[PDB]
């Protein structure tokens, strides 16, 4: 019957977003952490918060990887998670309100092409 | 709303201004995901047609 | 050159509180699988690494007027269904930061035991919660 | 929205103290806001060059 | 600031007196189901809520002249049929009055237990009963 | 309300501090006149506005 | 609101005693007869009702001093004829009075079993009956 | 991302209640139609699909005083005659609701079993009933 045959999306000759599952797999997860980090918007910017902040998206992350949303043999591998002073974070941040927080993934992509060769079997 | 005929040939028209106004509107909610305009073929024009499509891909880039 | 202490720490659960007087359980195991074929020339087995466990959590605090945090907890179990939380239990330095971290998983409460209560029992009266969860993660930079 | 806001106020200084921020606070008996405020729509009353700030009621999808 | 103590409370059983020795029991326990698939990346099980318990109430009192109530509450027993009560403990203030209460649905006793005699026994004779019930809510307003 | 959690620093002596004294907060002429001068500071607290968070696609 | 225990009954089998250690075998049963034609689109069959079977009834009871009842109704037997008796079995309440009843007609002896002996055989002598019987009724108001 | 507990469930049968200790039985099955041609290379045989069975379902529930419907509907059987009833079992959510429905056709009960009666049986009286049926639909949206 009728069958939907390809799908890559407007940019498709780029090395990251060509892909439609790509581009909304990280959209679905953008809008998911946001909505478990906004908890955290009045609270002290110290090391304290920066622990509970980095926990909570590593959790997440970890059942999205148990799933099979993310590559890799051990969630060591799927994904990374930082925070802090020295590394994400300025002394002109802590004193303006910022806090930086970044974050890495692992992500799939299928294969599109399926070559098949014949011969006749010969000793 | 749906507007009437004029003749059993003359059937009504879209008017852009309307999809537009549309557009606005919806860029005020947070729970939709996908944007989609069941009457943009019917525009007079295609230059109309590719106008409104552009904005919305704008849309998705500012939010 | 010194060994760190085990009084100043907090515990974040989703409750108003990170006070408490005692916490235990932060455990890993693995199980092993043995075997030996009959020709061997050593008599006894080899050895490799099974299925994993993780022991339950808990924890204990005093009664205060007005908090019953604790049962709301319990009582938002409804047939398979239960509030899940991330539970971060951090130990101190002389700053109040963080030095050493256990990050826990999907936790929720088996059971909630009350304080007894005696005609000559000149002390606190503490309450205390065991936890069950999927995983547990140690940071310690 | 001024009783409610007494109302609240006095819940937070009895959970966290204060100290603590009165915001990030939900309010009891209320269907909605009446007037949809958005993200950017927000910049101009945070932030602003008389210093006359005005704090937002916000409706947040599953609070 | 403060924790509360735990020796000024009462317990409202259906008999002519209040005051009691001793008080335990007062728990809640939830069963765990445990599941893994063979296809999944981690090898340990997920956990969720299963079937509800509670435990037996002990009551603790000094004997006194006249008073014979344990043994006529128990007496109520025919066959199948006894007399259940509602049983109200509360943990109380300085003006006399609850602060935690304890809400127990249905009870009845399993069994009455009277005191040891010793010819140097130079103390208060007590005797206690165990209490079934069939549910507890936790009250701290 | 150190010990509490509502000002800043590791020990009371980073928290606030309190004088009085002739010489100090006084003069003659405050004896005089019955005043007396006492002067506080406190170390408070402020709160975090705003989370950035960045994305990236994981590499070696 | 409660179902009914199992331990409270009587036997009325026209002997002297009426009481008991064990009775079983109280059951009913149907036989079916299945059909199918040819060219019916589904390919299984249909079910209807055919002849009725019923149990034989076994009941146990401790051996006294100088009664002899089980034996005395076996030894009735002669060629094809036989003492019968109707036989009513009662689940009684906490008045003694009768709650469930099953009414059997017909009954008579096929086999009397006596008690094995042991040296160390600490325990209760017990003899046993089985009846045959051509029909149950199940009374419950 | 959780399986299904066992524990809350309903049976409607046209009888006045919906709670059973028991139910057993909900299975399918089909026979099996072998063939082999002697000039096959292959030494084993093809299969395909043959006429259809279905089991007999147990249901079991505590005996209740004044309740005598297991008898009075086996009691409508008269020679081939019989009352045939649609059998709805369900499978519940939280909110009491039907998450998985077994749909059973035209059932009549084969037979009625009864409880036995001991001594020293300190449990609940249990009665049962086998029913046979013509066909089963499993729903799981």
């Amino acid at each position: 019957g009728t069958l939907v045959w390809g799908a890559r999306t407007l940019a498709g000759n780029d090395n990251e977003w060509r892909y439609i599952s790509v581009r909304r797999f990280f959209n679905m997860a953008e809008e998911s952490i946001k909505k478990a980090t906004e908890q955290f918007v009045f609270e002290p910017n110290d090391g304290n918060t920066w622990v509970r902040v980095r926990a909570m998206i590593e959790n997440f992350l970890i059942l999205q990887w148990r799933a099979g949303a993310l590559a890799g043999a051990k969630p060591e591998h799927a994904f990374y998670v930082k925070v802090g002073l020295g590394q994400t974070m300025t002394a002109q941040d802590i004193l303006e309100g910022n806090m930086n927080v970044e974050i890495g993934l692992a992500v799939v992509r299928p294969a599109e092409f399926i070559i098949l060769k014949f011969s006749h079997k010969m000793q | 709303v749906y507007d009437d005929w004029s003749d059993s040939e003359t059937p009504p028209t879209i008017n852009f201004s309307d999809l537009e106004s549309g557009l606005a509107v919806i860029r005020k909610e947070d729970e939709p995901t996908l944007l989609l305009f069941p009457d943009a073929t019917n525009l007079p024009t295609d230059d109309e047609f590719y106008s409104l499509y552009n904005s919305a891909l704008m849309q998705c880039n500012d939010l | 050159s010194y060994p760190l202490s085990k009084f100043h720490f907090s515990v974040e659960w989703g409750g108003t509180k990170i006070g408490f007087t005692e916490v235990s359980g932060l455990d890993l195991e693995t199980e092993i699988i043995e075997y030996r074929h009959g020709a061997s020339p050593e008599y006894s087995k080899i050895k490799m690494p099974g299925m994993q466990k993780f022991s339950n959590i808990t924890l204990k605090r005093g009664t205060f007027k007005s908090d019953n945090e604790y049962f709301q907890w319990y009582n938002t179990i409804n047939l398979n269904k239960v509030e899940r939380r991330d539970l971060t239990i951090s130990l101190l330095n002389e700053e109040h930061e963080p030095v050493v971290t256990w990050k826990v998983k999907n936790a929720w409460p088996l059971k909630v035991q009350s304080t007894d209560l005696k005609g000559d029992g000149n002390e606190v009266a503490i309450e205390s919660m065991e936890l069950a969860h999927e995983g547990l993660v140690i940071q310690n930079e | 929205p001024s009783s409610s806001m007494a109302g609240a106020y006095a819940r937070v200084d009895n959970d966290r103290g204060v100290w603590k921020s009165p915001a990030n606070i939900g309010l009891n008996y209320v269907s909605k806001p009446s007037v949809t405020v958005s993200h950017e729509e927000q910049e101009s009353m945070n932030v602003h060059g008389t210093g006359k700030s005005v704090n937002a009621i916000r409706s947040f999808v599953g609070k």
